[PDB]
């Protein structure tokens, strides 16, 4: 086999400034005819991959000369002299020259922005689920930066624990954000013995946890 | 104009057959050399077969993971290349890609393999109920397999629109929201109305949140 | 042992 490494896993980068990204073979990956078997490829969620650079050094048609590619023998290194908006993604490189054709695990590109702490907002379960057994109680963070956040739920001011999900969206176009969902589950019966509901966010953009609750029964 | 469009991929049980055809179109097809790529979400692009032209006598090739178990193949009359996959194992699900490897790749077609069975989702208002800012949004919940599919008011509302990657819960369904947020002042001037689809199931539903 | 993906491509195949 050849595998395939990368680094970092993740990037941020202030619009207008330098990315480097590197790459490494474990072996090398030139042929007799002098050609690096060496592709650099983007991928925005949803789409499929595109090629950015292709044998190490060559880009790809209608890409923008921002990027570059250069090499030496096993590490490679993909460079874009000023990032734009559309450049965030994940990076992945490839060989396709010993068979068992490989790709690197990427490298996720993202916009680097100001801190902003998230605004919360709270979901009772709707009536509607609440006929069929089941209560979801949602918890929004809208519009956050940077991405790691926590979550917690606490009923009659108790913190739960193992009864929650979340997910959170890719950065936004216009201002370089997160959001995130969370969904707290519980049976109707358990949903129905307890008053206060509430969902506390911590974030860096945030001196004190802020915490968003209702009353059920409103 | 260069077309390349996976088909065939669904749910299937473990151990199960699947063919998958990629019909091309606008390019001369005889000398072009063809791949099959795969995807899990949240992991990175894994290649899965490579073949090449008649002049090659189609010559194949396969990763380690799929050896003896798919075979890749073309027919240069109708400009078709396909993956038939044998004995699926549930690490097989994935979105599988056709690509010449370079600049033309599919849209992608998701095998999904699993014993569970079919599920549409039921779907949910998460009603807004002091900032200037409020929110609402649908919970779609309990369906299986992948996908769904969210839109506000046919398609007209974006703005403010957040639809999040779906949890599998403990249940082995899914459940995923969309929302959005809005200027509180304007509750009662507009109508807002998810539009969740889920085709796996035939469900599309319609939901207005108040 | 050698690569020849460029010239087997949908690309080339266009000129
Ligand atoms: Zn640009
Ligand atoms: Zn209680
Ligand atoms: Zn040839
Ligand atoms: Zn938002």
């Amino acid at each position: 086999d050849v595998v395939m490494t990368q680094s970092p896993l993740s990037l941020p980068v202030t619009p207008g400034e330098p990315a480097s990204i590197s790459c490494r073979s474990s072996r090398s990956l030139l042929t007799s005819k002098g050609i690096t078997s060496l592709y650099w490829y983007l991928q925005k969620p949803g789409q499929s991959p595109q090629l950015l650079i292709y044998r190490m050094s060559n880009l790809a048609s209608g890409i923008p000369d921002r990027f570059s590619g250069s090499g030496s023998g096993t590490d490679f290194t993909l460079k874009i002299s000023r990032v734009e908006a559309e450049d965030v993604g994940v990076y992945y490189c490839a060989q396709f020259l010993v068979y068992p054709y490989t790709f690197g695990p990427g490298t996720k590109v993202e916009i680097k922005r100001t801190v902003a702490a998230p605004s919360v907002f709270i979901f009772p379960p709707s009536d509607e689920q609440l006929k069929s057994g089941t209560a979801s109680v949602v918890c929004l963070l809208n519009n956050f930066y940077p991405r790691e956040a926590k979550v917690q739920w606490k009923v009659d001011n108790a913190l739960q624990s193992g009864n929650s999900q979340e997910s959170v969206t890719e950065q936004d176009s216009k201002d370089s954000t997160y959001s995130l969902s969370s969904t707290l589950t519980l049976s109707k019966a358990d949903y129905e013995k307890h008053k206060v509901y509430a969902c506390e966010v911590t974030h860096q953009g945030l001196s004190s946890p802020v915490t968003k609750s209702f009353n059920r029964g409103e | 104009e260069v077309q390349l469009v996976e088909s065939g991929g669904g749910l299937v049980q473990p151990g199960g057959s699947l063919k998958l055809s990629c019909a091309t179109s606008g390019f001369p097809f005889s000398n072009v050399w063809l791949h099959w790529v795969r995807q899990a979400s949240g992991k990175g692009p894994e290649w899965v077969a490579h073949i090449k032209a008649k002049s090659d006598n189609y010559a194949t090739y396969y990763a380690e993971s799929v050896k003896g178990r798919f075979t890749i193949s073309r027919d240069d009359s109708k400009n078709t290349v396909y993956l038939q996959m044998n004995s699926l194992k549930t690490e097989d699900t994935a979105v599988y890609y056709c690509t010449d490897i370079l600049e033309y790749w599919g849209q992608g077609t998701l095998v999904t393999v699993s014993s569970a069975s079919t599920k549409g989702p039921s779907v949910f208002p998460l009603a807004p109920s002091s900032g200037g800012t409020a929110a609402l949004g649908c919970l779609v919940k309990d369906y299986f397999p992948e996908p769904v599919t969210v839109s506000w008011n046919s398609g007209a509302l974006t703005s403010g629109v957040h639809t999040f990657p779906a949890v599998l819960q403990s249940s082995g369904l899914y459940s995923l929201s969309s929302v959005v947020t809005v200027p509180s002042s304007s509750l009662g001037t507009q109508t807002y109305i998810c539009n969740v689809n889920h085709k796996p199931s035939n469900t599309k539903v319609d939901k207005k949140v108040e | 042992f050698e690569d020849a993906h460029v010239e087997h491509s949908i690309s080339r195949s266009l000129l």
